[PDB]
């Protein structure tokens, strides 16, 4: 139903003639994404298994729909790039997205941990080839090696973690079978059992320490801006933290206490740097650290209210940051540099794109209930039940959330553009369509956000 | 005399027993069989449902 038509996209791009390609890859992907919303949404009290354990049902994952939403969107902004080069090279880097889409569906669907692991690290391989090629600026390798040697250094300890559980306590498999799990006795030998399961997800979900994996991937741009949307998918691709903390270690939260404090300082210091920075893409790269840091806080509290805010923020950030990177790509295709100060001029030269700049920026702040108000505020409300002191630190962060958005606006809202002579056409029909396909799905979530936050909702 | 007898060719191994003396068949050196034969069951396996590996 989900896999197989996604695999049939591979012979589609190769068999089709050289003049077409892009028409077939975008149109056929849109009708598969419609059918994902058609079937997956149906659930009872406890979400019942789909079929045999190859790809399973969704329990608290409306985040699969987001991957299906970007399934055509990862092709729209990449149209400006790749067109100058060979026809065979075009077909190759569409199929690498199809392979990404193939593995990303498998991660969220399959209710597992053993076979989930060999799909968790499997997403890293197509993205590596994507990042190491087509990079306009240098140091592709000083970002490409850092892309793996941060993730794989933390995720390979899952082999000594997950297998150790199934050898002693039944088997991991279905997760719906996982009620054999007894609470951990909390000892010095049990410390490295908890750390190995966490450190894998501590990298993909960026903190204060070991966070430099993310800005290197964003600043050194893979292809245009459509591949940066797949880098947003990798942040939310480490969703297994929702599953491990609840099932594998329920009694263990004493060792979570130092890791919350690390992520709490990964909110003030990560935001402060995201103010005086030069690169336009970097000012989204560091705001994406703090926005995903909110989720890590929520997971380690383990309260039923926090998971509501956690699941909301995974979808909230997945369509707001990707929206911001498309705006960064739209300036990168015209000015040919990612500098914020040089690329200056909205409304006067970009009349209709400036309204899309406003809607994308304000969504980072707490607007009328779209998704981020259901995302951020739910975590802040849940942190007070943990400790009273939190909102004194969390409130300061709410001031600097404006300082990501408004500083990106103001440093482009000056109608000077004396040095710049380019950017004659404001936006193509596809470029304005990109901006609408990110905000309007969130505007439809205003009416019913039940399919935006659902761990026992 | 009747003492003279020629060998001619060969003895070719001659077998003769009359006295026997206690018969003597089993002595050797060994005292015990040691743990006997190992337990092995035969019934023929049907199919065996589900593989041991994670992928099934």
């Amino acid at each position: 139903k989900y896999i197989i038509p996604t695999i049939m996209l591979m012979p589609l791009t190769w068999l089709s003639k050289n003049n077409m390609i892009w028409v077939n890859s975008t149109a056929h992907s849109l009708l598969i994404s419609f059918t994902s919303l058609l079937l997956m949404n149906q659930f009872g009290d406890n979400s019942l298994n789909f079929s045999l354990l190859f790809f399973s049902d969704s329990l608290s994952t409306p985040l699969l729909i987001l991957t299906m939403w970007l399934l055509p969107l990862m092709l729209m902004a990449s149209q400006h790039h790749l067109s100058k080069e060979n026809l065979t090279r075009k077909k190759l880097f569409i199929t690498m997205l199809i392979s990404l889409q193939l593995f990303l569906i498998m991660t969220f669907t399959a209710m597992e941990l053993i076979l989930f692991y060999i799909l968790f690290e499997a997403t890293l391989v197509p993205t590596l080839i994507i990042i190491t090629r087509w990079g306009n600026q240098t140091e592709r390798l000083n970002a490409g090696l850092y892309f793996l040697f941060y993730t794989l250094a933390g995720s390979l300890p899952l082999l000594v973690a997950l297998i150790y559980i199934q050898n002693t306590v039944g088997s991991l498999n279905f997760l719906m079978l996982q009620y054999w799990v007894q609470p951990v006795h909390n000892s010095w030998s049990n410390v490295f059992m908890w750390l190995a399961c966490m450190m894998a997800f501590m990298v993909k979900m960026p903190l204060y320490g070991l966070h430099l994996w993310l800005p290197k991937a964003h600043v050194e741009a893979p292809i245009a801006g459509s591949m940066v949307l797949a880098a947003v998918l990798l942040k939310l691709g480490g969703y297994g933290m929702l599953r491990i903390t609840l099932i594998l270690n329920p009694m263990t939260d004493f060792m979570a206490y130092p890791f919350i404090m690390l992520s709490l300082w990964g909110m003030i210091m990560t935001s402060s740097i995201c103010l005086r920075q030069t690169d336009l893409k970097s000012l989204i790269a560091y705001s994406s650290v703090s926005h995903m840091a909110l989720v890590i806080v929520a997971i380690l509290i383990q309260t039923p209210w926090s998971y509501m805010g956690a699941t909301a923020l995974m979808i909230a950030h997945g369509l707001t940051s990707s929206m911001l990177f498309c705006l960064a790509n739209s300036n990168y295709e015209r000015i040919h540099s990612r500098t914020m100060i040089l690329a200056r001029g909205l409304q006067t030269l970009l009349p209709l794109m400036a309204t899309w700049w406003l809607l994308a920026s304000l969504t980072n702040l707490a607007l009328p209930p779209t998704i981020n108000l259901i995302g951020e505020l739910f975590v802040v409300m849940s942190t007070f039940s943990w400790s009273n002191i939190t909102i004194i630190l969390m409130g300061v962060n709410m001031v600097i959330t404006a300082l990501y958005s408004l500083y990106m606006l103001i440093m482009t809202q000056r109608g000077k553009y004396t040095y710049h002579i380019n950017n004659i056409s404001p936006s193509f029909t596809r470029e304005n369509a990109l901006m609408s396909l990110h905000i309007l799905p969130l505007l439809l979530l205003t009416l019913n956000p039940k399919i935006i936050l659902g761990p026992l909702y | 005399k009747x003492x003279x007898x020629x060998x001619x060719x060969x003895x070719x191994x001659x077998x003769x027993x009359x006295x026997x003396x206690x018969x003597x068949x089993x002595x050797x050196x060994x005292x015990x069989x040691x743990x006997x034969x190992x337990x092995x069951x035969x019934x023929x396996x049907x199919x065996x449902x589900x593989x041991x590996x994670x992928x099934x």
